[PDB]
RNA sequence: CCAGGGCUACACACGUGCUACAAUGGCGCAUACAAAGAGAAGCGACCUCGCGAGAGCAAGCGGACCUCAUAAAGUGCGUCGUAGUCCGGAUUGGAGUCUGCAACUCGACUCCAUGAAGUCGGAAUCGCUAGUAAUCGUGGAUCAGAAUGCCACGGUGAAUAC
RNA sequence: UCCUCCUAAAGAGUAACGGAGGAGCACGAAGGUUGGCUAAUCCUGGUCGGACAUCAGGAGGUUAGUGCAAUGGCAUAAGCC
């Protein structure tokens, strides 16, 4: 849906990413990259992202590449 | 038919040194197959039950037996005598025909045939199986049937444990996993 | 007359019988008879019964009525469990593509209950 | 009172009917030349005339039992027929009971209740239902033929 | 055997698209072909063709042309 | 000042509209008749690739010359022969194109499949006296992309007023 | 007015405005005879099926059954075809 190339990412979370695989799973990363779809690379990793007001950690499994990271933090309650 | 002499010729040499039996006979051997299919809901209309009696006689060529309740009991809303479910018991030659063909075109035609358990025997040596749908038999041509009525299908044996059981169904090419 | 699962109507043109296959629309159907060389406007009650076997074979390579329904259900049944946001939508039975839900929206949710 | 009513199955929409040209005669002048028809989903179309004019001959023909020189009826695409005709003796035969003979017309209902209640709802006392269907009189025949439509 | 209160029971000739040329005794009346039989069915080699289900990680690595 | 989110939330109610419930209509093939207007970090011919959204090269035009740009109902042939249908197009799955740092919350469009409610609508109520009502298409403003809304243009074109 | 148990003191009988329950019928088969059969309740296994329907094994033993209250009885069955 995005275009013909280029899975987009912000530089920030690739670059956090890239600092994350070395040192095996850590402590959540707070990130507010909504918008950055979900590299291969990170995998098992527990990724926290921004829904408006409070950083959700989401646990990044094999079935979640094609989506973005905010697809998982809703941002609006209702009951 | 020919499953009989297989047993005859290949079953019986086949369990008896792997046993380590003394005598030819002490070999297990099956005995009767018991069919049936409690409709229950015939308690509602009749015509229901006279269907699925009309399964039963497709299946196996005998005239199914009606069974009727055993005792009145107020959770499904039965009494003494009414029809439930019918059953047909096969023995000698005809349990052998049917068996055959159990084993070789209606539980291939199971949809999504995964394997037959292996730990359905009673504790003493009989199994006894599930189908869930009434049209795997060929005997069924899929428009002149209504529902999806299952039938329960049980081996009986003259086993004396489920371990033998396992061993003499396993003799015959039984799907288990 | 009889594919996959039925090809019950008659009295239609081919490009339109086809069509009851869950699966096949109105340019799958085309596909159907361009390479089986029976035209458009042929009935289905008038083509040889050894043309079924061709449209038999040709139906085939697509994906029909039998494993679509598996198809489609695994596609839906994976966002729910993944727990994302369209499977949110998928359980509280509102629609998924991102509309309306002030007053529109009876489609996915149906019947008016107040 | 009796408590009767006729639901529907279907409910056809566009029309009913459509004949051409019936010209029906059995020994004598025809009764009708062409009656060009139609119904129209409704329109209860009371038939009338002195007797002795042929207007159980024409539904006869109409419901398609006695062969017209016509040219067919035409009915719809999934009408379902439900025939009371002027004479009803040869449904009841056969010594069937009250019971069985209200009994095998049905297509989804159960056998033992929802048609004793049908049965029962027109004035059919519990024992008046075990007594042969043919011993019945008159209203009692009629009766049962609109039972007869309630179930189909 | 209870003298013709059962349904008649005679010899067909049962067979597959691949052999399986079995005669068998059934009530259907006339022969009957059906799938691959017990002998030839896929319960047990495709098992590993059968549990396949999914993919996505590779299938976006497809997609990573750049 | 900045990043993310919201204004797009949904047991519900109302107002204004768009599309339909089909046969003086759907679909396929061929064929005509317009007006008005806009365009330079813009309109972007022709040709090739893609079934299509569009992509690549790329003239002309800051213009009665060039582009947007084929007007559509109509007309002829064929089929459908009154069915929830070859009507209707919602909803949903999959695969994409494009503007934009970025399409998940929330863009438009295209392709494959799915194909729902709807078979002329209760009490009540609205617009219109002639190129008007009714229908059919087109352009412009705002605008990177995003209208069934707004403003405007023409084609066919009535009934009735004692 | 009639039937069953206790009071009623191990034969029969035995009272109280003593303690507890029933009857004013039913059946042309629910009678006669011949042939045959044996339950409740549990465990395990089994499609809808569920604490509980129908089925296959094992334990159990008449703890079931008797047109109708209670007592006595019933396998040679008086119970079930
Ligand atoms: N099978 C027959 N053979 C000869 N004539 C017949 C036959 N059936 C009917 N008719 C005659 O044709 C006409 C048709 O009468 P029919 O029996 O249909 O009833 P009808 O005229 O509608 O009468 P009513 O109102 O009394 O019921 C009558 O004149 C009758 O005598
Ligand atoms: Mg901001
Ligand atoms: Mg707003
Ligand atoms: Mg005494
Ligand atoms: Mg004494
Ligand atoms: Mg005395
Ligand atoms: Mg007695
Ligand atoms: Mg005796
Ligand atoms: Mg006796
Ligand atoms: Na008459």
């Amino acid at each position: 849906r995005s275009l013909k190339k280029g899975p987009f990412i912000d530089l920030h979370l690739l670059k956090k990413v890239e600092k994350a695989v070395e040192s095996g799973d850590k402590k959540p990363l707070r990130t507010w990259s909504r918008r950055s779809t979900i590299f291969p690379n990170m995998i098992g990793l527990t990724i926290a992202v921004h829904n408006g007001r409070q950083h959700v950690p989401v646990f990044v499994t094999d079935e979640m590449v094609g989506h973005k990271l905010g697809e998982f933090a809703p941002t609006r309650t209702y009951r | 038919a020919k499953l009989h002499d297989y047993y005859k010729d290949e079953v019986v040499k086949k369990l008896m040194t792997e046993f380590n039996y003394n005598s030819v006979m002490q070999v297990p051997r099956v005995e009767k197959i018991t069919l049936n299919m409690g409709v229950g809901e015939a308690i509602a209309d009749k015509k229901l039950l006279d269907n699925a009696a009309a399964d039963l006689a497709a299946i196996s060529g005998q005239k199914p037996l009606i069974t009727k309740a055993r005792k009145s009991v107020a959770g499904f809303k039965i009494r003494q005598g009414y029809p439930i479910g019918c059953k047909v018991t096969l023995r000698g030659e005809r349990m052998w025909e049917f068996f055959e063909r159990l084993i070789t075109i209606a539980v291939p035609r199971i949809r999504d045939f995964r394997g037959l358990s292996a730990k359905s025997f009673d504790g003493r040596g009989n199994y006894s199986m599930g189908v869930r749908e009434q049209i795997i038999f060929p005997e069924i041509d899929y428009d002149k049937v209504d529902r999806v009525r299952g039938l329960d299908i049980t081996i009986t044996t003259t086993a004396k444990s489920d371990e033998e059981g396992r061993a003499l169904l396993a003799a015959f090419d039984f799907p288990f996993r | 007359a009889r594919i996959a699962g039925i090809n019950i109507p008659d009295h239609k043109h081919a490009v339109i019988a086809l069509t009851s296959i869950y699966g096949v629309g109105k340019t799958r159907s085309k596909a159907i008879l361009a390479a089986a060389g029976i035209a458009e406007d042929v009935k289905i009650s008038e083509l040889s019964e050894g043309q079924i076997d061709t449209l038999r074979d040709e139906v085939a390579k697509f994906v029909v009525e039998g494993d679509l329904r598996r198809e489609i259900s695994m596609s839906i049944k994976r966002l729910m469990d993944l727990g994302c946001y369209r499977g949110l939508r998928h359980r509280r039975g509102l629609p998924v593509r991102g509309q309306r839900t002030k007053t529109n929206a009876r489609t996915r949710k149906g019947p008016r209950k107040p | 009172n009796p408590f009767i009513r006729f639901e529907q199955d279907k409910k056809l929409f566009r029309n009913a009917l459509e004949v051409e040209g019936l010209t029906k005669g059995f020994d004598n002048g025809p009764l009708f030349k062409n009656l060009n028809l139609l119904l129209e989903v409704g329109e209860k179309l009371a038939v009338l005339g002195t007797n002795g004019v042929g207007k159980s001959t024409l539904l006869k023909t109409l419901v398609g039992d006695l062969q017209p020189d016509s040219g067919t009826v035409k009915w719809s695409e999934n009408a379902r027929i439900g025939y009371y005709a002027q004479d009803h003796e040869y449904e009841f035969e056969n010594d069937l009971t009250v019971f069985e003979w209200m009994s095998q017309w049905k297509q989804e209902g159960d056998d033992e209740q929802a048609v004793r209640s049908i049965l029962g709802r027109l004035l059919f006392s519990q024992d008046d239902i075990k007594k042969p269907a043919k011993v019945l009189s008159g209203g009692e025949k009629g009766r049962m033929l609109f039972g007869k439509l309630m179930m189909q | 055997m209870k003298k013709d209160i059962h349904p008649k029971y005679e010899e067909i000739t049962a067979s597959c698209s691949c052999g399986n040329v079995m005669k068998i005794r059934s009530t259907v009346g006339h022969d009957l072909n059906l799938d691959v039989c017990s002998k030839c069915h896929p319960f047990f080699t495709g098992k590993q063709r059968d549990v396949a289900t999914g993919g996505r990680v590779d299938r976006f690595n497809k997609r990573f042309n750049i």
